[PDB]
């Protein structure tokens, strides 16, 4: 199984 | 300093090892690409293919990862995105 | 504003499309993550899974990609890492 | 599969 991740650095 | 985990889908054991490997990398390497490469390669060897590592102060990312194989954390000013795919 | 390709393993056609989708994304979103997200999702739909996108001004990375499906480029001050796995 | 290491200019 697989999943999506979206991330934004603090700066 | 102490790693700060900001997102995860991962077992404690695997997490701890990724953090340990990442901290060790920081004792030896300063260039973000060097740090990312040594973590990626060690995880490929120890846990099987295929891992991907991003290390930096400014990025946004959108990726797909195997369940249970994703962690995003800071050590000091550096963000680490570490994940596994098929 | 003219995209500058820094590294690639890709066909001209797919490259042109990725560049096009990426420029369009810049008109529509203010956050790097959201730019990466729309590009990633569009490529998944148009070309099949699984794509991964990093957009930022400061990062190093080590990844593994399917042959012919990797491009790393700048648009202005913003770096784009776009690649496909299984 | 093939490997790619990259580093931003800034």
């Amino acid at each position: 199984n697989y999943a999506e991740s979206g991330i934004q650095t603090d700066l | 300093s102490t790693p700060i985990v900001k997102a995860s889908d991962i077992t404690d054991k695997l997490k701890e090892d990724i953090l340990t490997i990442s901290k060790d990398a920081l004792d030896k390497y300063q260039l973000e690409r060097d740090i990312a490469g040594t973590v990626k390669k060690q995880l490929d060897v120890k846990y099987g293919n295929t891992w991907h590592v991003i290390v930096g102060k400014n990025f946004g990312s959108y990726v797909t990862h195997e369940k249970g194989h994703f962690v995003y954390f800071y050590i000091g000013p550096l963000a680490f995105l570490v994940f596994k795919t098929a």
